[PDB]
Formats: structure tokens, C-alpha cells, sequence
């Protein structure tokens, strides 16, 4: 019903209408997450290179 | 992404030729190793197994290995014979005589270093090296003791590779000695720790499917390679040309392997053809589907609807409609869903290539990741168990260095591999 | 005039990209080597395109957009593309090997080798913005890249770009194209490591777009060409605002302030209409009140769900080609007769309209016929919910098995970041379900 | 071969559709949590319609209306009645009702409450049954859960011989296409009692179900009386049918109660499509005046009335998506 704010120019227009009222981690612990999972990959792949050392 | 191949001992070379030999007319190259083709499609991926010399000549990327200078020397004499690089002919003199023993740790160790300088020397030519693909048998000496013996060393100097096989299972109606099953129980504890793909190609399914199906009143190892050939073309159709499904080694392995140690595949192919016999008919989409899931065609003697499907890969070549492809595999999941495991949503994966192999105007290849592998290790299992309780032609093994204990480690870890395949059956 | 730079991540977000600049270049007349002759102020401006395009002294205008791809075969067909001119090598990165559709190895194994070198290719358009408003970042949910790369990247730009808004465009997967059977997976974990570093994303599931291929479009089997230049289109209508003259959502925070009133809810739901194919033969123009009514259709959806059995938080319609505010209300009140539109009690119950007079331009030879007037609505419902269900409920169908786990933990990521995503996800659908019920 | 899925083991219903399904060699059940089925039949709480719909190459369905369940809870049921403008203020065949919360209406429902005091006309209504306002708000604040205060019909039909009260239970089907079938076959659920006018302690002479029954078997056998007994009765002691005194504002009831809601739970141009069985629970008055009570979205049927009922269910709901390889029902027209 309501139509306001209608603003028009030459590209087109906008308005709105109203039918009815109502009623971050730092850089520090980033390189700190991805390091720590880097480690556990060289853990893993060292008890690999480990085994077949066996 | 460059593969690097490798074929050890008899079985291995023979369809490791076989292989190089129908690729090789699928990508138009010649035995001169000159392309000859009419498609771009040939040549688009054709550096992931061909290296490109000058004047463009592509030479296989591959490494022939035998503990015996005998079946190299029928590969080199051979048909594409010619277009293997010579520096890639590795091999030795005394043989492994069926002896896994012989081929891991005596004959085959006095050799491996040879190879490994050879794979080196290819790996170090790759722009981005995704991992190796292996040719061999299990019930022999060479390719099974050594072939697992380089799949340990490569995995020691790359381990952040891939390690794919084609490994040939042994087999009583397609037998050479009475100890494969001691060779083979060997070599699967080997594959289960040291592979993420392997192709369970077992020589009793591909001989009664000669036997029975193509009505092959005696097949030989020719007839048994025929399917082979078939099979390795297909299941390496989506590495050889543009696809979005499946296109390395690594992406392969994310999809079919939902557990480490579970990455034993069945290999299925339709239409089934022998030898010569050429076939005027084409298949339709419903039957090269039908036929693709039907026990008489996988390459593993299991029966699927013994087990379920933890995944599948399939890939359809020729020219047909991708609508109805689409239909009949979702078809096939949705009449038999209960053979598919319900915890792995969307598990069967589909791809279309429009190049089809030689002969066929349209074919279908099965690559499905099934619980019912089981019943091959169980086969294995049985054979070795009958032998190994009274110790019988052990000496063979021990006059190597071999203890008892290696032997029922061995056994204890195949039996833990069929419990594992059984624990997801029953999920 | 404030600049936007678009990053596009992965293959899905590079080839959306490809078909989005395509579009934009159509719509603002620059030719494919970035010769724009309409353009009066040579070597330099403020206009409104001037927000995704800077500009040379020799008179190219290249869009401010960085392209990053873990496999450079998606990337080197932009290299050699019909449009290589447009861009320029250090907008292009490309690495070696791919994520091969593992998140951990996108985030954390590769990710972390080339996330430096990104930021600086990046830090270089920034250098060159007046005042920056922030990022649209393109990328898939599915992909290794698309998911695992593009969390870390939204991550960094919010420590290196605290105040810069950062919008989503993300594509939900769908097993009819999808490439990998850990999508879920990859899905749930981008999401919840994002979810604090997204202002506002539009999802759009492949599923719902690929049957409006194939139902209104009349294509058997969409391909991804077919899927993008539809997106495009949808993607279009909500950036237009960003790049024409006009007073309804002029910057990316008005984004957030009309669409998004609760942070975590930022997935508003996109529908357009109409979708008509240009090989049919004989066409009747749709009228305003028809193509506003299609906006309530789930056929016409980018996510497949159903709005009456939820609530709405915010309603934009962006309307292109013929159109008037005086058809509008006429079509918006025939409509709040019919349906089933329920508001949250702490919201107003209407509609921001946008009005752009150009119709929507088509690629030609494309699938989509030129229309008269069309229409994007984008309305934060909390059905949009289902696609979570969906994905969650997939999710632990296999996490409870712990199948294909082996490949992320392979990878240096912790079991413990699978429970810990499905637990934020949880906490989610917990979320919509207050607002919605 | 078309499959399903059992997520409701409760269901008299459709247990009995199940294994009609199973008899015809064309259906297959699945487990619980497969997903590649045609047919769900769901449970009554939480059922996920969120992910139906969503499976390629599978046309799926489903035997709830998502949305329907404002039209069988009684909070509910006020509420659209009072609200809907196709069933207004005071629709006449709906009892005076208000919503009343624990410690809302409670205010606009003394209102009414004075008229019927200071008219010295009829003032006894039910959550209980009785005629003091107090007695009653000082029970529903005793239960804890909302309830709903609703004008109690003081002067019903009573049946003869026994001078009993009795309620109408029709089964409305309603498909796909949200065809209206009304079963032909319902049912008069009657009291064994003769209804007391003056004492509303005694609940078991003016509250009809079927539980609390079980004089039960005196007159008919288990306190069911069919229609072509009731029309009978209604032919030698009223000298009318059952068809003109009391079906069609049946009939009328169910049309509108469900067109209100149609456009609210609709599968028409959905990706999952949807059917419900619903139970209407009516009430008649001396004067012939049938009274809706409630919807039920879970209804049980009657034992003669399983075997046809169950059977219709799979030709009109379940065979007309899912084909293989004169009619029970009457299609209230729209
Ligand atoms: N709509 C649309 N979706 C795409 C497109 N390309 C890929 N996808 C979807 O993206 C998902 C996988 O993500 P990708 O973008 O392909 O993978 P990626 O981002 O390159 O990451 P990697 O795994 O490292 O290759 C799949 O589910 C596809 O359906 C595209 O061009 N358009
Ligand atoms: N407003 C009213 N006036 C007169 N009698 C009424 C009434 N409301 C309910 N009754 C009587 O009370 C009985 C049970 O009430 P209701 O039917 O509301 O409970 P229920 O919902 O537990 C039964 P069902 O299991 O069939 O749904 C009715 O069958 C009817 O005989
Ligand atoms: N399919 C096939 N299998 C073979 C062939 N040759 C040998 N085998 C199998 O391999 C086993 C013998 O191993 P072999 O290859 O001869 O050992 P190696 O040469 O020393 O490595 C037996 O179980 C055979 O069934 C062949 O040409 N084709
Ligand atoms: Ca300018
Ligand atoms: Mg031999
Ligand atoms: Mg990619």
C-alpha cells in the first residue's frame, strides 16, 4: 500500500513498499593452525619411512 | 600429470605389451612411435603415459622388468616391440623360479636398485609426477616377490605418490605350480599396505568367462590377455582422455577408496568378445548396463549380490545418448539399491568418452569397490591354508631365509582383510 | 564511487566467472580487448562500472577481479580465451597440482604454499581502489579448492581487510554433476570455517539449475556451459545495482543491512524468471505481474525448498526491462492475496524494489531468448534451511562410519574439526528453526 | 517394480496399505533410512520433508500434506477459523471457541461469557465440561499445556431407543492433485449411556469416543453404528435421509475447511508431491445442524471398514502416480 523513498533517475528507479508494520582469529593463530597440521603430516609420513626402515 | 609404468616378470610384460599395444592404436600412434591420427581428442592427454621426443615421437613412459631375459625378449620381437625406450629394458639371468622368496629378497634385491635408477630418471622428466601404475602376477616369482619389492622401495623414495596395479590372481583351473597360493597370500599383504589402487584380475574368472560365455573349449593365456587388454583400456579411458570424473590417480583413489586397506577392485566389461570373432551388432544403453553388473562379466571371480557396493566408477565409450545413460544407471541403483551401502550417498559415479575402443562401436567398463572381494582373498586363503598346515614345499621358501612366522603374518592379515570387507557387509 | 574486487577460486568459480565478465562486457558495451567506446573519460573515472573495471591510459578497461586455481588447465583456457586481452598474467595464478577434492588438502597441505602470493596479487588491486568496499568471491562447495583454499582466503582478508565487507557466491552440490562422492564433506567444513568471515552468500544449487535447464530451457543434459551462462544471468541482476546508476543497494553493506538482520543467517534465497528458450519458435512476453508471481514458484528457485513452511526475514525484487513501480504494487498486492508470504513479527512486511530500464542482455548463441522484462527476488526465507538438512543429513550417513576420512586426516587435519563443523552446523539449523517456527 | 519405505509402525492404516502393496508383486519395501524410494510412508513427528524430492530419476511421494497440521491441532484449528476470512468470525457449523494459554484471548472470552449470563440462554462449554468459567481456568492452568475453550452443544441429537449422543467420523482422501475424496462409508461412534442433561460430571454419557466406551455392545455392536442403519433410523423417526438432513453440510465442512488451506500445502508444482488421509470428527443437534469438532492427521479406521478404505487408498492416492500393469469415494467438487 505504502510506497516511499522512491528515487528515480535515468538508468531507472527504486522505492519500497510496506504492506504492514511489524509486531575474528588473528594472523598469529591462523600460521599456528597450519603449521601444527603440517607437523602432523611430517609425524606421520617420518613413522612411515620409519616402518619401511623395518 | 605423467604416469609412470612398470611391468615385471612374465604375466606382467605380456600384458603389460598387450596394453601399450591397444592404447597405443587408441591414441594413433604407431609402432614407429609416430602419430597418425584424425582427432585432437588423441593427443590432448597423451603425455600422462607418452613421453614426446623430437620430430614428435612419443615414446611409452614405461619400464620393463624381469628377473629372466626370456618373455623381454618376445615383448622386444613383438608387435609395438620397437617403440619401448631400450634404456627401459631391465632385467636379469637367473630367474625367480615361482619363488616369491627369490624375488624379494635374494635374486630380485640384487636387481631392484637397477630399476629404481630407471625410475628415476623418468620421474625426473615429469613436469608433475601423480604416481605409478604396476603390471604383474601373484602366483609367480619375479612379479610378485620383486614387483612387491619396488612397490616398497618407490613408495620409500615417494611417498606422497600414488601406487596403482594391475595384479593378476592365480588361479587351480589356470595353474603353473602348486606353491601361488603361497605367493600370492604373500604379495596381497604387501599390496594392502603398500597400494591405493589395485585391479583384482582374477585368471579364473577370465577363464570360465572363456569358457563358459565366449564357448572357448580351451582358452590359453592369449585368449585369457584379450580381456585383460580390454579391461586396463577402459579403466584407464578417464586418465587417457579429457573428463571431469576421475582424471588422475589421486582423485580415483578419493572416490573408490572410503578405507585404506579396502582398495581392492572389481573390474567388469561388456560387450564380452573373443578373439577374431567380430560382433556387427551393437549394443544398446540397457544391455552394455545389464551386462556391465552381471557376475559373468567382472574380471574377479566373486558374485556381487554376495556382498554390497561401497562404490562404483563406470565409464561409457562410443557415441550415445547421455541422457539415457543417465537413466539406466540411476535405473540399475534404484532396482537393486539394497546391494549399494546406504551410508555412502551417491556412491556410483558415471563418465561418457566418444572415442570407443577397436572393434566395438560401443562398450561399457565396471570399476566397483565391493565387499564380495572377499570370496577371492577367502579362495586364496582356503589354498594356502591346505598346504601351510603341514608345511608342504615350504622348503623352497626357508632355503631362501624365510621363517615359518612370515608366513602366518601373512595368512593373519589377508584373514583380517576379508573380517574388514565382511564388517562393512553387515553395516 | 567506491571499487569491488572479485575473486574467483576453483574450477566451478573461474568458470562462473568467465561467463559473469562475458555478460558484464555485453551489458556495459566493452569490446572482448577491453575498448570500451563509450567511455568519454580516457585513461581514468569514477562512474558507476568504474566499480569493477579500472583503467589504463591506453584506454583498456580490465575488470578488478584475481582468477586462483590449484591446476592451471581451468585458468590457462582464460590465458588463451577469447578474452586473454581483458586480463593481464598477474591476475591469473595457478598452481600445480589440485586439491584433487579434498578440503584439508586445499586448505591446509597446498594452501598454505600458495596463500601468500594470492594475498599480494590481491594487495596489488587493492593499492590501485580509492576506497575499497570489499570482495565477491565465486567457488564451489564441493571442490577441494573451491572449498578448502577459499575458507583460508576469506580468513586472511579478514585479518588484512578487517573493514571490507566480503560477499559469496557458492554452488551447492549436486550429485546429477557432481565430481566426487565427499562433497558433503568439503561442504560442511568450508561453511563452518567461513560462516564468521561471510556477510552475505547466495547459494545456488546445481540441482535446481540444472532442472530449469532442462524444463524451461528444453537442453537433455546441461552442461556446465549451459549452468553458467543461466548463473550468470541471476548473478547479474544482483551485482547491477553495484554497477549502474541507481538507490537500492549501491554499496556491499547494503547488502547485508536490507537482506541480512542476523549475521550467521546470510543465505538469502535467489529467484529468477523468466527462463525462456531461444529456439522456441513462438513466445508470448511475460508482464509484470506474471514474472512477479514466478518469484513464488520453488520451480523458478535457485535452491529447491519451500518458503510457505517458514519465515521471511527480508524480500528485494530487481526488476529489468519494462517495467513500472505502479505494475509492481498492482502485481505485489494481487499476489499477498494468493500465498502464503509470513514475515517474522520483527520485521515489516514489504518488498525493496529496484527498477533498471535496460532489459537483461543475452550472450549471443546462447540458450536464453532476449525478454522484455525479468525479474530476480532475493528474499531471506528460512526455508532456504532444507539445503542444510540435506547436506548435514549425508554428512553423517558417512561421518558415522568414518568413511573417506582417512584422506583428511591424511592431510594433517584433526577428526576432531569433522565433529567440531557438524556441531556449528547443528547449531545452525537450530537457528533458523527459532526464527522460522 | 516401484519401492517404499515404513517410517510409522503404529499406523493400523497403512500397515494394512503396506501389505497390500507387497500382494501385488509390483512394490518392494526398503529399510528405513534408504532413500532411492517412490513412496514414504512417514511418521507422524518431524518427518523430513526437507529431503524428499531431491533424488534423480525417482518420482517421490508422500502420504502427509506438510502444513496440514494447522488444520488438526486444535490451538491451530481456532486460530485458522478465526483468522481465514473463507471461514470468518462466526462461521455457523463451528462451535464458539477461544485459545487460552497457562499462566491469548481470555479477555474476548469473558465477553461472551456475560452475554450467555445476562441472557439466562444456554452457558456450558468445554476444555472438561462445565458451566462455571472459573472451574475451568483454573484448570487449564493445572495441565500445563495450551488448550481450547469452545461452546458446548447443550441440546444434540439423541438416538432412539436409548436417548444416547453420538459423533460422525468421515474419511477424507485427499491426492495428489488435491482431489476431495469423501469415503461413503463413516461411521456414528455413540454413547451406551443416555445423555443426562443436568449432571456434566458424568463425562462418559456426553464425551463419545471410542476408548472410553469400552452398556458397550447394547444397541449395536461396539458402539458403531453404520450409515445405512443411521439413514433408516432417520427415515422411520424423522422421516428424512441421512443424505439431505446431515452428508451435505458434511460435505460442505470438509470442502471448505480444506480449499482454505489449499493453496498453504499444495504439491502441485512441487519436486516432491504429497497425499493425507484425514479423520473429521462432526456432531450433530436436535435441530439437525451438523457441528465440526476436529481434524485428525492421523486417523485409525473401523475394522469392517480397513479392507476397502485401504484398498481405495492405493487405487485413487498411491496407483494413479505409480500405475500397473464403480468407486468407494465421493469427489467433493471445486
Ligand atoms: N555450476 C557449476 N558447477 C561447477 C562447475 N564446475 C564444477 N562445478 C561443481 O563444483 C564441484 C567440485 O568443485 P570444483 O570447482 O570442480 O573443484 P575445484 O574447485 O577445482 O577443487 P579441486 O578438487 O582441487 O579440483 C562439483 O560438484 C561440480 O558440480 C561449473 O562450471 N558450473
Ligand atoms: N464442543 C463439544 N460439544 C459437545 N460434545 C463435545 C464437544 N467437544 C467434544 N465433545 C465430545 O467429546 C468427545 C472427545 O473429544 P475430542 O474428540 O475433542 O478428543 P480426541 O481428540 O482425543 C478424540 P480422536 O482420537 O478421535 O481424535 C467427542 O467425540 C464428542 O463426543
Ligand atoms: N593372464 C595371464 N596370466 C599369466 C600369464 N603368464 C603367467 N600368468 C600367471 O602368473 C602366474 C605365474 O607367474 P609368472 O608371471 O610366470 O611369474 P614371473 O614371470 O617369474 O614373474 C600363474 O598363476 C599364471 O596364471 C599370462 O600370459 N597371462
Ligand atoms: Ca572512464
Ligand atoms: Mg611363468
Ligand atoms: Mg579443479
Amino acid at each position: 500500500m505504502e510506497v516511499i523513498e522512491l528515487n528515480k533517475c535515468t538508468s531507472g528507479q527504486s522505492f519500497e513498499v510496506i504492506l504492514k508494520p511489524p509486531s575474528d582469529p588473528s594472523l598469529e593463530e591462523i600460521q599456528k593452525k597450519l603449521e601444527a597440521a603440517e607437523e602432523r603430516r611430517k609425524y606421520q609420513e617420518a613413522e612411515l619411512l620409519k616402518h619401511l626402515a623395518e | 600429470r605423467e604416469i609412470v609404468h612398470i611391468q615385471a616378470g612374465q604375466c606382467g610384460n605380456q600384458i603389460g605389451a598387450k596394453f601399450w599395444e591397444v592404447i597405443s592404436d587408441e591414441h594413433g600412434i604407431d609402432p614407429t612411435g609416430s602419430y597418425h591420427g584424425d582427432s585432437d581428442l588423441q593427443l590432448e592427454r597423451i603425455n600422462v603415459y607418452y613421453n614426446e621426443a623430437t620430430g614428435n615421437k612419443y615414446v611409452p613412459r614405461a619400464i620393463l622388468v624381469d628377473l629372466e631375459p626370456g618373455t623381454m625378449d618376445s615383448v622386444r620381437s613383438g608387435p609395438f616391440g620397437q617403440i619401448f625406450r631400450p634404456d627401459n629394458f631391465v632385467f636379469g639371468q637367473s630367474g625367480a623360479g615361482n619363488n616369491w622368496a627369490k624375488g624379494h629378497y635374494t635374486e630380485g634385491a640384487e636387481l631392484v636398485d637397477s630399476v629404481l635408477d630407471v625410475v628415476r630418471k623418468e620421474s625426473e622428466s615429469c613436469d608433475c609426477l601423480q604416481g605409478f601404475q604396476l603390471t604383474h602376477s601373484l602366483g609367480g616369482g619375479t612379479g610378485s616377490g620383486m614387483g612387491t619389492l619396488l612397490i616398497s622401495k618407490i613408495r620409500e623414495e615417494y611417498p606422497d605418490r600414488i601406487m596403482n596395479t594391475f595384479s593378476v590372481m592365480p588361479s587351480p583351473k589356470v595353474s603353473d605350480t602348486v606353491v601361488e597360493p603361497y605367493n600370492a597370500t604373500l604379495s596381497v599383504h604387501q599390496l594392502v599396505e603398500n597400494t591405493d589402487e589395485t585391479y583384482c584380475i582374477d585368471n579364473e574368472a577370465l577363464y570360465d568367462i572363456c569358457f563358459r560365455t565366449l564357448k572357448l573349449t580351451t582358452p590359453t593365456y592369449g585368449d585369457l590377455n584379450h580381456l585383460v587388454s580390454a579391461t586396463m583400456s577402459g579403466v584407464t579411458t578417464c586418465l587417457r582422455f579429457p573428463g571431469q570424473l576421475n582424471a588422475d590417480l589421486r582423485k580415483l583413489a578419493v572416490n573408490m577408496v572410503p578405507f585404506p586397506r579396502l582398495h581392492f577392485f572389481m573390474p567388469g566389461f561388456a560387450p564380452l568378445t573373443s578373439r577374431g570373432s567380430q560382433q556387427y551388432r551393437a549394443l544398446t544403453v540397457p544391455e552394455l548396463t545389464q551386462q556391465m553388473f552381471d557376475s559373468k562379466n567382472m574380471m574377479a571371480a566373486c558374485d556381487p549380490r554376495h556382498g554390497r557396493y561401497l562404490t562404483v566408477a563406470a565409464i561409457f565409450r562410443g557415441r550415445m545418448s547421455m541422457k539415457e545413460v543417465d537413466e539406466q544407471m540411476l535405473n540399475v541403483q534404484n532396482k537393486n539399491s539394497s546391494y549399494f551401502v546406504e551410508w555412502i550417498p551417491n556412491n556410483v559415479k558415471t563418465a561418457v568418452c566418444d572415442i570407443p575402443p577397436r572393434g566395438l562401436k560401443m562398450s561399457a567398463t565396471f570399476i566397483g569397490n565391493s565387499t564380495a572381494i572377499q570370496e577371492l582373498f577367502k579362495r586364496i586363503s582356503e589354498q594356502f591354508t591346505a598346504m601351510f598346515r603341514r608345511k608342504a614345499f615350504l622348503h623352497w621358501y626357508t632355503g631362501e631365509g624365510m621363517d615359518e612366522m612370515e608366513f602366518t603374518e601373512a595368512e593373519s592379515n589377508m584373514n583380517d582383510l576379508v573380517s574388514e570387507y565382511q564388517q562393512y557387509q553387515d553395516a | 564511487m567506491r571499487e569491488c574486487i572479485s575473486i574467483h577460486v576453483g574450477q566451478a568459480g573461474v568458470q562462473i566467472g568467465n561467463a559473469c565478465w562475458e555478460l558484464y562486457c555485453l551489458e556495459h558495451g566493452i569490446q572482448p580487448d577491453g575498448q570500451m567506446p563509450s567511455d568519454k573519460t580516457i585513461g581514468g573515472g569514477d562512474d558507476s562500472f568504474n566499480t569493477f573495471f579500472s583503467e589504463t591510459g591506453a584506454g583498456k578497461h580490465v575488470p578488478r577481479a584475481v582468477f586462483v586455481d590449484l591446476e592451471p588447465t581451468v585458468i590457462d583456457e582464460v590465458r588463451t580465451g577469447t578474452y586473454r586481452q581483458l586480463f593481464h598474467p598477474e591476475q591469473l595464478i595457478t598452481g600445480k597440482e589440485d586439491a584433487a577434492n579434498n578440503y584439508a588438502r586445499g586448505h591446509y597441505t597446498i594452501g598454505k604454499e600458495i596463500i601468500d602470493l594470492v594475498l599480494d596479487r590481491i594487495r596489488k588491486l587493492a593499492d590501485q581502489c580509492t576506497g575499497l568496499q570489499g570482495f565477491l568471491v565465486f567457488h564451489s562447495f564441493g571442490g577441494g579448492t573451491g572449498s578448502g583454499f577459499t575458507s583460508l582466503l576469506m580468513e586472511r582478508l579478514s585479518v588484512d581487510y578487517g573493514k571490507k565487507s566480503k560477499l559469496e557466491f557458492s554452488i551447492y552440490p549436486a550429485p546429477q554433476v557432481s565430481t566426487a562422492v565427499v562433497e558433503p564433506y568439503n561442504s560442511i567444513l568450508t561453511t563452518h570455517t567461513t560462516l564468521e568471515h561471510s556477510d552475505c552468500a547466495f547459494m545456488v544449487d546445481n540441482e535446481a539449475i540444472y532442472d530449469i535447464c532442462r524444463r524451461n530451457l528444453d537442453i537433455e543434459r546441461p552442461t556446465y556451459t549451459n549452468l553458467n551462462r543461466l548463473i550468470s544471468q541471476i548473478v547479474s541482476s544482483i551485482t547491477a545495482s553495484l554497477r549502474f546508476d541507481g538507490a537500492l543497494n549501491v554499496d556491499l553493506t547494503e547488502f547485508q543491512t536490507n537482506l541480512v538482520p542476523y549475521p550467521r543467517i546470510h543465505f538469502p534465497l535467489a529467484t529468477y524468471a523468466p527462463v525462456i528458450s531461444a529456439e522456441k519458435a513462438y513466445h508470448e512476453q511475460l508482464s509484470v505481474a506474471e514474472i512477479t508471481n514466478a518469484c513464488f514458484e520453488p520451480a523458478n528457485q535457485m535452491v529447491k525448498c519451500d518458503p510457505r513452511h517458514g519465515k521471511y526475514m527480508a524480500c528485494c525484487l530487481l526488476y529489468r526491462g519494462d517495467v513500472v513501480p505502479k505494475d509492481v504494487n498492482a502485481a505485489i498486492a494481487t499476489i499477498k492475496t494468493k500465498r502464503s508470504i509470513q514475515f517474522v513479527d520483527w520485521c515489516p512486511t514489504g518488498f525493496k524494489v529496484g527498477i533498471n530500464y535496460q532489459p537483461p542482455t543475452v550472450v549471443p548463441g546462447g540458450d536464453l531468448a532476449k525478454v522484455q522484462r525479468a525479474v530476480c527476488m532475493l528474499s531471506n526465507t528460512t526455508a532456504i534451511a532444507e539445503a542444510w538438512a540435506r547436506l548435514d543429513h549425508k554428512f553423517d550417513l558417512m561421518y558415522a562410519k568414518r568413511a573417506f576420512v582417512h584422506w583428511y586426516v591424511g592431510e594433517g587435519m584433526e577428526e576432531g574439526e569433522f565433529s567440531e563443523a557438524r556441531e556449528d552446523m547443528a547449531a545452525l539449523e537450530k537457528d533458523y528453526e527459532e526464527v522460522g517456527v | 517394480m516401484y519401492t517404499f519405505v515404513v517410517r510409522d509402525e503404529n499406523s493400523s492404516v497403512y500397515a494394512e496399505v503396506s501389505r497390500l502393496l507387497l500382494a501385488t508383486g509390483q512394490w518392494k519395501r526398503l529399510r528405513k533410512d534408504n532413500p532411492r524410494f517412490n513412496l514414504m510412508l512417514g511418521e507422524r513427528n518431524r518427518l523430513p520433508f526437507g529431503r524428499l524430492g531431491h533424488e534423480p530419476g525417482l518420482v517421490q511421494l508422500v502420504n502427509y500434506y506438510r502444513g496440514a497440521d494447522k488444520l488438526c491441532r486444535k490451538a491451530s484449528l481456532v486460530k485458522l477459523i478465526k483468522t481465514s476470512p473463507e471461514l470468518s468470525e462466526s462461521c455457523t457449523w463451528f462451535p464458539e471457541s477461544y485459545v487460552i494459554y497457562p499462566t491469548d484471548e481470555r479477555e474476548v472470552f469473558l465477553a461472551a461469557y456475560n452475554r450467555r449470563r445476562e441472557g439466562r440462554e444456554g452457558n456450558v462449554w468445554i476444555a472438561l465440561i462445565s458451566s462455571e468459567a472459573s472451574e475451568l481456568l483454573d484448570f487449564i492452568d493445572e495441565q500445563g499445556q495450551v488448550h481450547v475453550i469452545q461452546k458446548y452443544l447443550e441440546k444434540p441429537l439423541l438416538l432412539e431407543p436409548g436417548h444416547r449422543k453420538f459423533d460422525i467420523r468421515s474419511w477424507v482422501l485427499v491426492d495428489h492433485l488435491y482431489n476431495i475424496y469423501l469415503y461413503r462409508e463413516g461411521v456414528l461412534r455413540t454413547s451406551s449411556e443416555p445423555y443426562n442433561s443436568a449432571n456434566f460430571q458424568d463425562k462418559t454419557c456426553h464425551l463419545t469416543n471410542h476408548c472410553i466406551q469400552k452398556n458397550y455392545g447394547r444397541y449395536e455392536e461396539g458402539n458403531e453404528m453404520f450409515f445405512e442403519e443411521f439413514n433408516q433410523y432417520l427415515m422411520d423417526a424423522l422421516n428424512t435421509t441421512l443424505e439431505n438432513s446431515i452428508l451435505l453440510q458434511i460435505k460442505h465442512i470438509i470442502r471448505s475447511c480444506l480449499m482454505c488451506i489449499e493453496p498453504a500445502i499444495s504439491t502441485k508444482h512441487l519436486h516432491y508431491q504429497s497425499f493425507q488421509l484425514f479423520g473429521f470428527d462432526f456432531m450433530v443437534d436436535e435441530e439437525l445442524k451438523v457441528w465440526l469438532i476436529e481434524v485428525n492427521g492421523a486417523p485409525a479406521c473401523a475394522q469392517k471398514l480397513y479392507a476397502e478404505l485401504c484398498q481405495g487408498i492405493v487405487d485413487v492416492a498411491i496407483s494413479s502416480v505409480f500405475p500397473l500393469a464403480t468407486s468407494i469415494f465421493i469427489k467433493l467438487h471445486h
